[PDB]
C-alpha cells in the first residue's frame, strides 16, 4: 500500500477489512474449537501454538 | 481419574545428573497439541517451568535450563522421565510433574498437577530423623512427637497409622543451626482415651529410606 | 518472558476481589488464549483454577472466574471465603520463546473471619534428648485466628532470646492457625535453669505457660 | 516424533515423503510458475521473498 | 522499449538531502511482486543496493542506510524517486535506477538498469574545465597518421563527456579515464587519430561537457606552423 | 549478508572460465531460486547477463550462463572472447534480510590476443596553460596489447618521479589498450629544462619521444 502494506485482519468469514501495516508481511492464523474452524487476520508472521495453522505472505490483500 | 505420581532421589550430589520419573494415570500421552512435562518450586522461589514433550515426542524445553535439560517417555509403561545434569544448589527445590489435557491447541485444556518430589542438591550425605515424645482444657489434652535433626527436608507423619485423622495437625520445619531440620506433629485427645487407647506415631524419612513408630506414654 | 503478578491482595469475607497478571502479546495476549490461574496452600501441590481460555476447571466453585484484556488477565472471585486465603499464580504461553511462562505469585490474605483465642500445649526436653546432652523446649499454638501472634521465651521469670526459632502460621484443617517455637540449649542449660516459660500475645490476650525441670 | 518433529517433503504432487526434523516446525511453500503451482516442503518456517505463499504448521506430518 | 533515466544534482553539500528522479519507460511500476528502486557503485568499491519499492508501494531498504533512505514513486508520472539525508563523503557515488521485470515472485524476472548519474558529496563547489589543446610534432602515432587531442584540465566535480566534431567523428576516437591532482581537481585527456593529409582540409573540434557546472567548452585543434 | 566471489578470473581466448559466488541458505540457496550476474566495462553501467533462475537475459549471447548448486552459483563462460574482459558481478536476494546483496565483483581477464606496440604521442604545455604558470605535458600511448607496460619520465635525460601520474590501462573501441601520463610543472620549470621525454616500456620494446621548450 502507500504507506505499508495492506493487510486484511477479518475474522474467520466476516466481511472482509483491511489495515494499514508497518510489517512487510501479513498472516491469516487458523485453529479448531467446539464452534468450528477460526481463522484470525493481521500483519507480520506471529509465532504460532502447536495446532494453529499459520499462513502468511507478502503482497497488498494476500492473507485472505 | 487423573494421577500424576512422581518417584525418585530426595537427595542427589551437585556432581551427578537428577532423574525422575512419573507415572500418569487417566490422560493421554498421545495427543499432537498435548504436553506432559516438569514444573519446579524453590524454596523462596516461584513457579519455573522445566519443560514439556508432547503425543508426538517433541520437546520444548525452558530456554535457561536448556542445556542440562532432556525430558523422554515410554508410552507403553505411561510415563514421562526427566533428567537434568550439571547440578548446583540453584536446583534444590520440589519438581511438580504435570499434564496438559489439551485437545485442540496448545494449552487449550485442563492441567493437572502431581503431589511433588522435593529434591535436594547436596555434597552432604542423608541425616535420619530423631523422633522424641512430646508429653506434660482438662476435657482434652495435646501430645505429639518431635523429629529432630534430619536431612533433607522431605519428612512425612501419621498417628496411629492413619487411623487418627481428627484433632491432628503437623507443623512446618525449621532449620537450627546445626544445619538439619526440625518439625514437631501434635494431635488433641480426649482425656478419658489416655490410659485405655494407644497413641502412636509413623515418621517417615524418604531420603534415609527409614520409618520410625514411636509410642507416646507419659 | 516476563509475568507480573500484585505480591499480595486482601480482602474481606464475602467481598469481591480481583488479582491481575501482566504480560505481552507474546504470552497472555497471544491467540487463541490461555492463562492458566492455580491455587496453591503454602506446602501443598497447586490446584488449577482456571485454564485455557478462561474455563473454569472441573470441581472449582463458582465464585472463581478468569477473562483477558489485551495483554492482562485477571482473576476474580466473587464473594471470596475464608478457604480462599492462599498463594495464587498465573501461567501463560509464550510463542516467541515457545515456553511457559509464570508469574510471581499472589499472596491473598482473606481476613474477617471469627477470632479464636490460643491454646498452647508447652513440653519439656524428653529425657532422651538430654540423654544425647541437648535440650529442646517445644511450644505449640493452635487453634487461633487472626493470623498473627507473637511468641516470646523466658528463662527462669524474665524474657530471654537465645536460639528461639519460630515458624509462620499455617492453617489447621479446622480452618484456625497454628504455630510452633523450638527453645534450644544445652541440656546443663537446661537443668540449671529454674523456669522456661513460652508467652503469647494474639488479640490483645496474653496466654504464658511455664515448665521447671 | 521420537527424535524429532516428522515432516513432509515431498515436492508439489509427488508421492509424500516424510524426514524427521530438529525443528519444532514444518512448512509448505507455494508459489506459481508458466508451469503453473509449485509446492515445496520441509521443516522449520523459513521466511520468503514475496510472491511465495508460506504455510507452516507445528505437529507430525501437518505440511501436507 | 525498456529505458530508466536518472536525474538530479551531481554536486550535493554534505549537510543536505540527496533526490534523485528516475523516468520510466517500459516498466510497469504495479506488479506486487515487482520492484523498482536504487543501486550505488562508489569509486574502487563494489555494487551496494540503496533499496527497492515495490507495485504495492512496500519498501525494502538496504538496513545499512534504513534510517537516511526513503523511496517513493508517482505511478501517474511513471517516475520513482529516491532520497538519502545524513550526507557523507561516503555516500559519494554513481547511483544507478533499477527496475525488475519480474511477473511470479520477487526477482524471478529480467533486471534493467539505468546509464547511472554520478554525485558527489563535497562542501566544494563546481569548477568548470578549461580545454587546453594538444598537437604535437612529437604526437606521430604512424607515419601516414597523426594523433591530436584536447586536455580537459581542472574540473569538479567529476562527471565530464567529450565528443569531437559533435559526435560526427567516432572512428580513431579514445577518451582516458580521469586523474585527481594534488589541486583537488580532476584532469583527462581525450585523443583521436586523423589522416595526416587531412590536417590542412579537414577541421577537429572537440566539444567537453561539464554538467555540474552547465558548461559546454568547444575547443578547435589548431595546427599551426612557428 | 555476505556473497563473496573470486577477486580475479583469467582465461584464454576460447577457453571456457567459470566465475563462482558463495553464499548462505537465506540468500543464494533460498528456494524458488533467484541470482543475477551481470557484466561492467569500467567506467559504464551494468547489463544483466544471467537473471532470476539461472535464465540468460534478453540479447545476451548464448555462452553466458548461469547455475546454482546448494548455496554456490556459478557463471559460466563458455569460449571466452575478447569482448568479455570485464568486472562480473553476482547479486542475491537475502529473507533473513529482506535485502539484496551484492558479491565483491571479479575481473575476468582475456588473454591470448595479438600482440600489439604501444604508439607515443606526447604533447607539450599549451600556451594558454602556461599564461597561468602551470605546464602539463601530456603522454598518450595507444594501440597496445597486452595491457601492461611502463611509463618513465624523464628531465632533460634523467629519470624523474615527482608530479608525475598515469592512469591504469583501459582497452579502446578497437580492442586494444591505452594510457595517459601527466608531467606537471611550473611554467619556468617546463621553460627552463632543455628536453623532457616520455618512455613506454611493453613487451620488451622501449619506445620514446621527446619534447623540448619553445617560445611558438
Amino acid at each position: 500500500g502507500p504507506g505499508g502494506m495492506i493487510c486484511y485482519n477479518q475474522q474467520s468469514s466476516q466481511p472482509p477489512t483491511t489495515k494499514t501495516c508497518s510489517e512487510t508481511s501479513c498472516y491469516k492464523k487458523t485453529w479448531r474449537d467446539h464452534r468450528g474452524t477460526i481463522i484470525e487476520r493481521g500483519c507480520g508472521c506471529p509465532k504460532v501454538k502447536p495446532g494453529i495453522k499459520l499462513h502468511c505472505c507478502r503482497t497488498d490483500k494476500c492473507n485472505n | 481419574q487423573v494421577q500424576l505420581t512422581e518417584s525418585g532421589p530426595g537427595l542427589v550430589k551437585p556432581s551427578q545428573t537428577l532423574s525422575l520419573t512419573c507415572t500418569v494415570s487417566g490422560l493421554s500421552l498421545t495427543n499432537n497439541v498435548a504436553g506432559s512435562g516438569w514444573v519446579r518450586q524453590a524454596p523462596g522461589k516461584g513457579l519455573e517451568w522445566i519443560g514439556d514433550i508432547s503425543g508426538d515426542g517433541v520437546t520444548y524445553y525452558n530456554p535457561a535450563l536448556k542445556p542440562r535439560v532432556s525430558i523422554t517417555k515410554d508410552t507403553s509403561k505411561s510415563q514421562v522421565y526427566l533428567a537434568l545434569n550439571r547440578l548446583t544448589g540453584e536446583d534444590t527445590a520440589v519438581y511438580y510433574c504435570v499434564g496438559n489435557a489439551d485437545v485442540y491447541y496448545w494449552r487449550d485444556g485442563e492441567k493437572y498437577w502431581g503431589q511433588g518430589i522435593l529434591v535436594t542438591v547436596s555434597s552432604a550425605s542423608t541425616t535420619a530423623p530423631k523422633v522424641f515424645p512430646l508429653a506434660s482444657s482438662g476435657s482434652t489434652v495435646a501430645l505429639g512427637c518431635l523429629v529432630s535433626s534430619y536431612f533433607p527436608e522431605p519428612v512425612t507423619v501419621s498417628w496411629n497409622s492413619g487411623a487418627l485423622t481428627s484433632g491432628v495437625h503437623t507443623f512446618p520445619s525449621v532449620l537450627q543451626s546445626s544445619g538439619l531440620y526440625s518439625l514437631s506433629s501434635m494431635v488433641t485427645v480426649p482425656a478419658s482415651s489416655l490410659k485405655s487407647q494407644t497413641y502412636i506415631c509413623n515418621v517417615a524419612h524418604p531420603a534415609s529410606s527409614t520409618k520410625v513408630d514411636k509410642k507416646i506414654v507419659i | 518472558q516476563s509475568v507480573t503478578q500484585p505480591a499480595s491482595v486482601s480482602g474481606t469475607l464475602g467481598q469481591t476481589v480481583t488479582i491481575s497478571c501482566s504480560g505481552s502479546k507474546s504470552n497472555i495476549g497471544d491467540t487463541p488464549s490461555y492463562v492458566g490461574w492455580f491455587q496453591q496452600i503454602p506446602g501443598t501441590a497447586p490446584k488449577t483454577l482456571i485454564y485455557g481460555d478462561g474455563k473454569r476447571a472441573s470441581g472449582v466453585p463458582d465464585r472463581f472466574s478468569g477473562s483477558v484484556s489485551e495483554n492482562t488477565a485477571t482473576l476474580t472471585i466473587s464473594g471470596v471465603q475464608a478457604e480462599d486465603e492462599a498463594d495464587y499464580w498465573c501461567a501463560s504461553w509464550d510463542v516467541n520463546s515457545d515456553s511457559e511462562v509464570f508469574g510471581g505469585g499472589t499472596h491473598l490474605t482473606v481476613a474477617g473471619g471469627p477470632t479464636s483465642a490460643p491454646s498452647v500445649s508447652l513440653f519439656p526436653p524428653s529425657s532422651e534428648e538430654l540423654s544425647a546432652n541437648k535440650a529442646t523446649v517445644v511450644c505449640l499454638i493452635s487453634d487461633f485466628s487472626p493470623s498473627g501472634l507473637e511468641v516470646i521465651w523466658k528463662v527462669n521469670d524474665a524474657v530471654t532470646n537465645d536460639r528461639v526459632q519460630t515458624t509462620r502460621p499455617s492453617k489447621q484443617s479446622n480452618g484456625k492457625y497454628a504455630a510452633s517455637s523450638y527453645l534450644t540449649r544445652t541440656s546443663t542449660e537446661w537443668k540449671s535453669y529454674s523456669s522456661v516459660s513460652c508467652q503469647v500475645k494474639h488479640q490483645g490476650k496474653t496466654v504464658e505457660k511455664k515448665l521447671s525441670p
